[PDB]
DNA sequence: TGCATCCGTGAAACAGAAAAATTTTCCTGAATTTTGTATAAGTAGCTACAAAAT
DNA sequence: ATTTTGTAGCTACTTATACAAAATTCAGGAAAATTTTTCTGTATAATGGGAGCTGTCACGGATGCA
């Protein structure tokens, strides 16, 4: 956290490219780069040494052992092989080491290339199929001295026409201009490299205002650009690259399989290639080759080069035993699944369980079943803790052992350890923050989860075979604010809106409802008295009414009936409070004998129970 | 009780974050300070450290 | 110039060679115990001895 | 009346020291031995590959245009 505010993208210049891969010993003699394309040995299994898993310049793969040898424990650490110049640093050092490769020909990075701008031809106001040419060597250009002549600057010379400008030689009058015929982005290199560009922004300015009515978009597009190089550092020949860099080994791990088998990294593969390609060119102009050749081949090297950073952009998808598309550098952190998306915003953590579900009733809500078999990992820690503060446990193995052997405290301690201590579940990936709450983990038999009828609507689930997945919070930290925040309980209402989102759902509406319904004939204990007490109930209960049966109720507080009744009916006008007065359910006792003396209300026996169990659990 | 003062708590206090956080690293405190004093292994520190800020703080 | 198409997105060779390697040998050398071995006293023993408690 | 307590005592008597070379082994070196890896040649003549795939999109571009 408290190691850096800001990032800096950017790229990175030849200097930098070789500032990944230095690793200069103090037999002072540099390293970091890889003089082989070639893996593991066939015989022994050792890094070759300069190859892509060369260790002196990654790592000794071996923690603190010289590939050369002599030492094989930490104790020889700082010091390193006088004979290997193996850097001893136990072995994490690699993963992080870099090298890089000094290449024997310029290759326009793909990205600037044929991408969406094509940056690079934005600033070489040159469009593809023309500047695309110069790479892959398939053209000339003039150059700004190969035109000095009749030739006209940016002019494509393809070669019939470039040897038309060998042609008219300079054995004959003029052809004092220059050369840098443009067959290898090497040219490219120093078109780029020609310019200034203080000039742009300001003198190629002078357009901007003028052409009013002009492309406008191309231009100030080409500003904003320059402007930014200048702006930044970036010179664009910066984008023609020359050396490379290349990952720590054991990201392009490769790996011994138990079947004898390996298992090859694209990365190294694309890699090597190039190396081969380079070398052998680099043999090539060695051997002085005639060009076509040597012609040819950077073009190839190029695209190596370039599938490496992107298979399949723009030439032809390189193929290799994989039988289908490699994976170029870019596309591993793309796309659905490059890096970003999913090993980065998405983890795949432990500490977790999944499951059938299924209703568990008798287990209230903000509770959920748990099975035994999954509760221990789950909590696996936590309880060989308690072992050793019980003391039973005296080395933790101690533990391990006897916890797997289920003694007593297994599943005596673990719930111990357990109550309290909020587990959040989930129904497969969920958007929603409900989606997950914070829930009290009880054990269980059998292998489901209990799940409370309450909170399925929430997470929307079946029962029909979906499945959950159980998370648990550690610090302790954590935990508060699953209580204090997820626990199921205290989520009542949709935040989308305030709705509830509890809400009983079915049955249990009928219930209520055919609790509390009004069956017509109604006779059993109807039009029957009751006072309070909970009496009715006890009539129910010997059936002194039924049910579903209108009875009067002593209750002094209020009805909502629905279908208001408020003004009366049928007064009762005979002596004191009486005008005692009825209403559709109520009937009471004002006037003289009082204010509302009488009060039963016409309502079914189940009624009144449902009220009562509100009104119990509510207050008291 | 506990349920209803974890209501109060933060019924009644700063952001529902701001609270937690201070129970929490309270009950951390709670945890490292009397460490494994009584046993705890029921009134988890947390808890402690809830009621003694819903109702003792309170 | 809006209106074509039209990028490409989100979903098997070999023999002959040699030279390497390597690698077993050595050896050796040294370095490193042990033991011998002193060593040197002091000693803690120990062995009588003596008067005075069974 | 012996016995245990003594005191005034040693001598035997045995650690203690420290050295110490002697062992006595070990490690490393050095080969040297050899096994494995490389390197190079090859003589009738030989002179363009493989594949297929064929069902969204978009957009912005689409320069290209007629």
């Amino acid at each position: 956290t408290n190691q850096f505010d800001y990032v800096k993208i950017g790229l990175a210049s030849p200097e930098r490219i070789r500032q990944w891969g230095e690793r200069t010993l103090p037999n002072g003699q540099v390293v970091g780069e890889v003089t082989k394309p070639e893996t593991i040995n066939y015989r022994t299994l050792k890094p070759e040494m300069d190859g892509l898993f060369c260790e002196r310049i990654f790592g000794p793969a071996k923690d603190w052992e010289c590939h050369c040898g002599k030492y094989k424990r930490v104790r020889h650490r700082g010091i390193v092989c006088e004979r290997c110049g193996v850097e001893v640093t136990e072995s994490r050092v690699r993963r992080h080491r870099m090298g890089y490769i000094k290449l024997a020909a310029p290759v326009a990075h793909v990205w600037y290339l044929k991408g969406i701008p094509s940056y690079i031809s934005i600033l070489l106001d040159m469009p593809l199929r023309d500047v695309e040419q110069i790479v892959y060597f398939n053209s000339y250009v003039v150059l700004s001295p190969g035109n000095a002549e009749t030739l006209t600057y940016k002019q494509l010379l393809s070669e019939d026409q470039w040897l038309e400008i060998e042609d008219q030689i300079y054995s004959e009058d003029s052809q004092l201009q220059g050369v840098e015929v443009g067959i290898g982005a090497e040219a490219l290199l120093r078109l780029l490299a020609d310019i200034n560009l203080e000039q742009e922004a300001e003198s190629l300015r002078e357009e901007i205002g003028s052409a009013k009515g002009q492309k406008r978009a191309k231009l100030i597009k080409r500003l904003r650009v320059i402007d930014n190089f200048i702006a930044t550092g970036s010179k664009p020949e910066w984008m023609v690259m020359t050396v490379i860099p290349v990952i720590p080994p054991d990201l392009r791990p490769m790996v011994q399989l138990d079947g004898g088998r390996f298992a090859t990294s694209d990365l190294n593969d694309l890699y090597r290639r190039v190396i081969n390609r380079n070398n052998r060119l680099a043999r090539l102009q060695e051997i002085l080759a005639p060009e076509i050749i040597v012609r040819n081949e950077k073009r190839m090297l190029q695209e190596a080069v370039d599938a490496l950073i992107d298979n399949g952009r723009r030439g032809r998808t390189v193929v290799g035993a994989n039988n289908r598309p490699l994976k170029s550098l870019s596309d591993i952190i793309e796309g659905k699944q490059g890096r970003f998306r999913q090993n980065l915003l998405g983890k795949r953590v432990d500490y977790s369980g999944r499951s059938v579900i299924v209703v568990g009733p008798k287990l209230k809500i903000h509770q959920c079943g748990l099975p035994r078999e999954m509760a221990i990992e789950l909590f696996q820690p936590f309880v060989i803790n308690r072992l050793i503060r019980s003391g039973m446990v005296n080395n933790i193995k101690a533990a391990k052992k006897l916890i797997s052997r289920n003694d007593p405290s297994v599943w005596d301690v673990l719930e111990e350890v357990i109550e309290g201590h909020p587990v959040m579940l989930n129904r497969a990936p969920t958007l929603h923050r409900l989606g997950i709450q914070a829930f009290e983990p009880i054990l269980v038999e059998g292998r489901a989860i209990q799940l409370h009828p309450l909170v399925c609507p929430a997470f929307n689930a079946d029962f029909d075979g979906d499945q959950m997945a159980v998370h648990v919070p550690l610090s302790l930290e954590s935990q508060a604010e699953a209580r204090l925040l997820m626990l199921a309980s205290n989520n009542i209402l949709s935040p989308a809106t305030g709705r509830p989102i509890i809400t009983p759902s079915q049955d249990m509406v009928l219930g209520a409802y055919y609790l509390t319904a009004e069956n017509p004939g109604a006779t059993k204990g109807a039009g029957k008295y009751f006072a309070s007490l909970d009496d009715v109930i006890m009539a129910f209960q010997q059936e002194q009414i039924d049910l579903h049966a209108y009875v009067y109720v002593r209750f002094d507080g209020d009805v909502e009936s629905d279908q208001p009744d408020t003004e009366p009916v049928k007064v009762t006008t005979n002596e004191d409070g009486s005008r005692t007065v009825l209403y559709k359910y109520r009937r009471v006792r004002e006037d003289a004998q009082g204010n509302v003396i009488s009060q039963y209300i016409y309502t079914t026996p189940g009624r009144v129970i449902y009220n009562k169990a509100i009104q119990e659990a509510l207050a008291s | 009780q506990i349920m209803h003062r974890a209501e109060d708590l933060i019924s009644a206090a700063s952001n529902r974050y701001r609270i937690t956080v201070q129970v929490a690293n309270r009950a951390k405190r709670r945890r490292y300070e009397e460490f494994e004093s009584a046993e705890d292994a029921m009134m988890k520190p947390v808890l402690r450290a809830i009621i003694e800020m819903s109702d003792e703080l309170t």
